[PDB]
């Protein structure tokens, strides 16, 4: 859908698009590792992959802590850098008069 | 804060005489199975045993040794083990025992000893015989009753129907071309188990020169390590195997009678009976003490016509003491039991309320008998229900004498003062006889000297094996009319029950164990769980599970499709199924076993047990209650009925077929003989279109061309899958054992493992492949590039080093590695709170801690010691030679093996035995394609099959 205009303009339909990309690459990444890993040259060594509630309570946890250090960052720091968006302003001014 | 603790060091205040520090020593001992020694070398690192071998110079122990040999350092050491004698399950004292059991036997001095009973195992010690016949003379109604779950009963009965007279059988598989067992398991554990694998092994091994090798056929009920090592191997039901015997000896014209029988089976007598006639006095036929006793009179009947006695198969004067039908003689003892005849009962050993056949209902009758003594070695359930239960000295603690199966004599020497005290057998004898505080050492020492005399002794506790004694060979008569009139019963009553004896429990007193237990059973690989073992056809019409089981029949084009199909098969494996036999419901969980013969279901004896140790206290489900006296072995009808309720059962390998890969090789005999490479150029046709690999490494490696090179080859043909160097690794590097909870998520640690692959036409009747796989010690390892912290380094040798302290646990080694044979310490599975386990691990070997890997090490702490032995010789000399000797280092494994499959010796020292097995035309290396260049290697099966039964 990205490729026609119309979606990408859409801001509805690029949030769910890119939470869908974001679960798609944890899967890509659980592919590459788990499946190759499980099984392997010698059949007898074959054993499948079952995550307990511990990793997944990991992975909630780097969320929290992203999310928390994203928070803090804009409460103290601007998000938007001040200087280059003015210069910003002043590069634009400068081509309208040069039309 | 310190870099160590004080760590107080305490030395002797009187030295052992003939001790030095630091050095362990070997002492020889007797350890019996089924009440027949096998002789033992045992370690004693600082006067505690440690590591248990075999005795070169014993005959049925020539350096191998049986799993449960193995296994009895850590049964000595189990931490659930009696210390105290209980009255009533209150702890008492010896003396008051002593005064009691001396009161009760002047009271029953009024009478010749008629309440007074015995009720002891298949006693094979001379002294104990002795001892217990002068007791029936000092009290003439005595009676000894001899009983234990494994019996020779049908043998010893057959024999008194062929010879009208009890002999001991030998055989001789060195001299026989032509095996046939008949539901017989010769290469499983039991009596002279190690000889004959010994024997039939070296046959088997097949070399450029050798132009001979040996065939056996087995007719079995379930297939077993005896069947995997068979060229051609038929699952009759275990019924009709009285009737293939019969069958075929009237085929060969000896008397029997002509028996209806599927054309498969008809033409597997066919083979029989044509390979026979054609090896006369060279052929032998077994058969196993499960099946009647008709099957063992024509078994003689056969090996007479054929000429065979005198050459393959010899009879001797009976070596187990007085050898009697044992069910019977329990059937008798409950009889009076019932009655309240019996007065007072005294048991050494053997658990019976638990072994007892339910019917008998041994228990309810005990409670009767007033006075009940039991010596267990442990509180089992027989002690928990009898008074004055009295701890038994373990073997290794214990003085002690036993009979082989050839009939030896061997003696039981202690290496330790008993931990907990406890009595022996022989010593609670000397307490009925009338003298109290009689030490084992001398009853047994009095017994001996004046038979061999004090210099007799000397040498006989010096070797493992007492000279003048042996069994004297005698010719028996055969009795033609006896054998002749016999019934032969006809087989078939609907679905039936075979009793097995588990491979790793026995008859459940290995319970306790842990490394048993956590053991992968041969065939089956199951671990903490007993499951009834039934083929893909049997579950399907019993449990109405929907599957067509056809399918998997097919042709080579088709094979990864019924491959396939086996897989979605499994998955089914846990179902409970409630099965009625006589009155008695199992609701035991079913685990699918490709192999079984159709309508019969597999149960294994020794689960179950409620009295045993922590460690299975309650796993699996018993199958004694069932189990009836008429019928021990065999089942007539069982319903069978699906409850459903699926049970999880662990097993270790979790796939049982090869995907079309080149891990197993086998070949013909007559091909193999034309060309010993014939195996290795064909398969490379397939793959490459050219006969030989052209492998191309861009990585150097490392010369080695003069220095000591350390590689390992192991023979497939000689592998039986008995699992003995399993236990033998476990013992000697101190691997843990981890729960059942950690082997459902595949943790468990084994440094060897064995794998069966099932890969065979139809699927239903597949051939059993068992290769052992260890580190391979890969020359140039993928493992060691991997690792961050350079723990997994190459050595000067060629010997892969993993170093525990330098693993900071990043696990990327064991990912890289082709042959996953590393294991990692994921939670803390080593003991550090039972002082018993402390005392069993051996100080060579570190214990490790969480978070480090740990694999195969070629046994590093023997390398060690033979080159600082070696280089201290030399300089002592002068020489600076560092020469090894070949047999100088012998790896546990290798000790362990009873067939001699695996053998561990220098690379480039041609005259070594690796050097010279390691230039055959059939040796191998795993993943060739991989250019790891590994140094344990594999020697390609070769068969030799029948042109009948073949083509
Ligand atoms: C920088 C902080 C690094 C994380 C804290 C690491 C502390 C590790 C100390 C472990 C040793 C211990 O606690 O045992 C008691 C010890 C004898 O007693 C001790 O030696 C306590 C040592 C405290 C070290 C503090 C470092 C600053
Ligand atoms: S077998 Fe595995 S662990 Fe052993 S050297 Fe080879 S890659 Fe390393
Ligand atoms: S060589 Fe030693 S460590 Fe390796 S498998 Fe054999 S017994 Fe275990
Ligand atoms: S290699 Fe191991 S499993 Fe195979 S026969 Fe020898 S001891 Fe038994
Ligand atoms: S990668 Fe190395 S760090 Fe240990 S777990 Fe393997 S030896």
């Amino acid at each position: 859908p990205l490729w026609f205009k119309k979606v990408r303009q859409n801001i509805p339909a690029l949030l769910i698009i890119s939470l869908i990309v974001s679960v798609g690459m944890w899967l890509e990444r659980y592919v590459i590792i788990v499946i190759s890993l499980e099984r392997d040259f010698l059949p007898s060594s074959w054993d499948i992959y079952i995550p307990t509630i511990w990793d997944w309570s990991l992975y909630i946890g780097t969320f929290g802590l992203f999310f928390t250090l994203l928070f803090l960052f804009i409460r103290v720091l601007p998000m938007i850098n001040i200087f280059e968006m003015r210069l910003f302003l002043y590069q634009e001014t400068e081509k309208a008069k040069q039309r | 804060c310190t870099y160590q603790p004080r760590q107080y060091i305490a030395p002797f205040d009187r030295q052992p005489e003939g001790r030095v520090p630091g050095i362990p020593q070997y002492f020889a001992s007797t350890l019996t199975l089924g009440g027949y020694g096998t002789g033992v070398l045992v370690r004693s690192n600082e006067g505690r045993p440690t590591k248990v071998e075999g005795n070169p110079r014993h005959p049925a122990s020539l350096g191998g040794t049986d799993l449960f040999a193995q296994a009895e350092i850590l049964t000595m050491y189990d931490p659930d083990r009696s210390t105290t004698v209980l009255r009533q399950g209150v702890p008492s004292t010896w003396a008051e025992f002593t005064t009691t059991l001396g009161n009760a036997l002047t009271a029953a001095r009024a009478t010749q000893g008629a309440g007074v009973r015995l009720l002891t195992t298949t006693i094979t010690s001379p002294s104990l015989a002795a001892q217990i016949e002068q007791f029936l003379q000092a009290y003439p109604q005595a009676r000894w009753y001899q009983y234990e779950p494994i019996n020779r009963d049908n043998v010893v009965a057959g024999a008194r129907l062929a010879f009208g007279r009890d002999v001991t059988t030998r055989y001789d598989l060195s001299a026989a071309q032509v095996v046939v067992s008949l539901d017989a398991d010769f290469l499983a554990p039991g009596p002279g188990f190690v000889a004959y694998a010994r024997a039939f092994a070296e046959r088997r091994k097949v070399r450029k020169d050798s132009t001979t090798m040996n065939r056996l056929y087995v007719v079995e009920a379930s297939p077993s390590t005896t069947g995997t090592a068979a060229d051609h191997r038929l699952p009759l039901r275990a019924d009709a195997i009285a009737a293939f015997t019969g069958a075929l000896a009237n085929e060969l014209g000896v008397g029997g009678a002509p028996a209806t029988l599927s054309p498969k089976a008809e033409e597997f007598l066919r083979a029989i009976a044509r390979d026979l006639e054609e090896h006369r006095g060279q052929s032998v036929v077994i058969a196993g003490d499960q099946q009647p006793p008709i099957v063992h009179a024509l078994a003689h009947l056969i090996n007479a016509e054929l000429g065979n006695v005198g050459q393959t198969v010899f009879y001797h004067e009976p070596v187990e003491a007085r050898p009697t039908n044992q069910t019977e003689e329990l059937v008798a003892l409950v009889s009076e039991m019932a009655a309240g005849r019996v007065e007072t009962l005294i048991m050494i050993g053997g658990n019976p309320v638990y072994n007892a056949p339910g019917d008998l209902r041994f228990a309810d009758r005990m409670a009767s008998v007033p006075l009940t003594i039991h010596l267990s070695q442990f509180v089992d359930e027989t002690s928990a229900r009898a008074t004055w239960h009295i701890p038994q000295a373990h073997p290794l603690e214990s003085w002690g004498d036993a009979r082989a199966f050839d009939g030896t004599a061997s003696i039981v020497q202690p290496l330790i003062e008993p931990l907990y005290g406890g009595k022996t057998a022989n010593e609670l004898l000397a307490a009925m006889l009338g003298q109290p505080e009689a030490e084992s050492y001398d009853l047994v020492r009095s017994f001996w000297l004046e038979q061999i005399g004090e210099t007799g002794w000397q040498v006989a506790l010096a070797n493992g094996v007492i000279a003048e004694t042996v069994a004297p060979v005698i010719e028996p008569t055969l009795n033609e009319g006896a054998i002749r009139a016999t019934p032969i019963p006809q087989p078939g009553d609907g679905v039936e029950i075979v009793f097995r004896p588990d491979p790793s429990l026995f008859d459940g007193f290995y319970a306790n164990n842990g490394w048993l237990q956590e053991l992968p059973r041969p065939l089956t690989k199951l671990v903490w769980d007993n499951a009834a073992l039934m083929s893909p056809r049997t579950a399907i019409k019993l449990l109405g599970l929907p599957f067509n089981a056809d399918r998997l029949i097919g042709t080579e084009a088709d094979d990864r499709e019924r491959q396939q199909y086996l897989e979605q098969l499994s998955k089914v494996n846990g179902t409970i199924a409630r099965i009625e036999y006589r009155g008695g419901i199992i609701e035991i969980p079913i685990w699918l076993l490709p192999g079984h013969a159709e309508d019969s279901i597999t149960l294994n004896l020794g689960y179950g047990r409620t009295h045993a140790g922590r460690v299975g206290n309650n796993v699996g489900i018993d199958v004694y209650p069932i189990r009836t006296s008429d019928s021990p072995w065999f089942g007539a009808g069982a319903r069978v009925t699906n409850t459903g309720r699926t049970y999880l059962l662990v097993s270790t390998q979790d796939h049982w077929t090869l995907e079309g890969r080149d891990i197993y090789r086998v070949g013909e005999f007559k091909k193999f003989k034309e060309d010993p490479k014939y195996i290795a150029k064909e398969v490379y046709q397939e793959e490459y279109g050219r006969e030989t690999p052209n492998y191309q490494s861009l990585q150097p490696g490392d010369d080695y061309t003069g220095r000591n090179a350390w590689g390992m080859t192991i023979n497939l043909n000689a592998c039986i899958g008995c699992n003995a160097c399993v236990v033998a690794c476990q013992a000697e590097n101190n691997i843990a054992v981890v729960g059942k909870d950690q082997v459902s998520r595949g943790r468990e640690m084994h440094w060897i493992r064995i794998d069966r692959y099932f890969a065979g036409e139809d699927l239903d009747n597949p051939s059993i492949y068992m290769m052992p796989v260890n580190c391979m010690q890969c020359e140039k390892a993928p493992c060691e590039v991997v690792c961050p912290v350079a723990a997994t380094v190459h050595d000067y040798e060629g010997l892969n080093n993993m170093v525990y302290n330098r693993c900071v646990g990043t696990k990327y080694c064991s990912n890289n590695c082709p042959y996953k044979v590393r294991r990692f310490n994921f939670l803390q599975y080593s003991d550090t709170t039972t002082e018993t386990f402390k005392l069993a691990f051996n100080p060579d070997v570190t214990v490790r801690i969480r978070g480090v890997m740990e694999k195969c090490t070629y046994c590093v702490q023997r390398i060690s010691g033979a080159r600082i032995a070696a280089k201290r010789a030399a300089v002592q000399a002068g020489q600076s030679s560092y020469v090894i000797s070949d047999g100088a280092i012998q790896t546990a494994c290798e000790q362990a093996c009873p067939t001699g499959a695996i053998v561990f010796g220098d690379i480039n020292d041609s005259n070594s035995r690796v050097a010279k097995w390691k230039a055959e035309g059939h040796n191998y290396g795993l993943l060739g394609f991989l250019n790891t260049v590994p140094r344990t290697t594999y020697l390609a099966r070769v068969r030799n099959p029948s042109e009948e039964l073949e083509k």
